[PDB]
């Protein structure tokens, strides 16, 4: 079974989006 | 207590880049099969620190065996490689505050701060 690793992939993609709300250090 | 945890649950640490250039990084500390700490470092952003209990909704819900992390060549790292970055980002105060406020689930990491 590698549905679960697919699930881990989807999880990482949503986490990767979780930072776009964060301020830039540069400005 | 730290040893009883140690001596029954292997502590394992991983780091992998995020998908789309500079990459962001996803770090994890697994206390046996279940995640205890998670840390996300994006270019030109403040770090995201996450501890079991308080931040469950943002953390990996999979058993370690299910993630495929143990089968990705190069994903596993030394405990100290995780710790140095966790500590640099303020992870000790973060977890300590979560413990103080009764938001942190007891893990090997909290046992580490019981000192």
């Amino acid at each position: 079974g590698v549905t679960s690793e697919g699930k881990f992939d989807k999880f990482l993609e949503e986490r990767a989006k979780a930072a776009d709300r964060l301020p830039n250090l540069s400005s | 207590r730290q040893r009883e945890i140690e001596m029954n649950r292997q502590q394992r640490f991983f780091r992998i880049p995020f998908i789309r250039k500079k990459k962001g990084w996803w770090y994890a500390h697994f206390d046996g099969p279940w995640i205890a700490r998670q840390m996300e470092l994006h270019p030109d952003k403040p770090p995201i620190l996450l501890v079991a209990g308080k931040d469950d909704m943002e953390m990996c819900e999979l058993n370690l065996e299910e993630t495929g992390l143990t089968r990705k060549r190069g994903a596993e790292i030394l405990p100290r490689q995780f710790e140095e970055i966790w500590e640099r980002c303020g992870g000790i105060q973060y977890l300590q505050n979560a413990i103080e406020s009764r938001q942190a689930r007891p893990t090997y990491a909290t046992a580490m701060l019981q000192s």
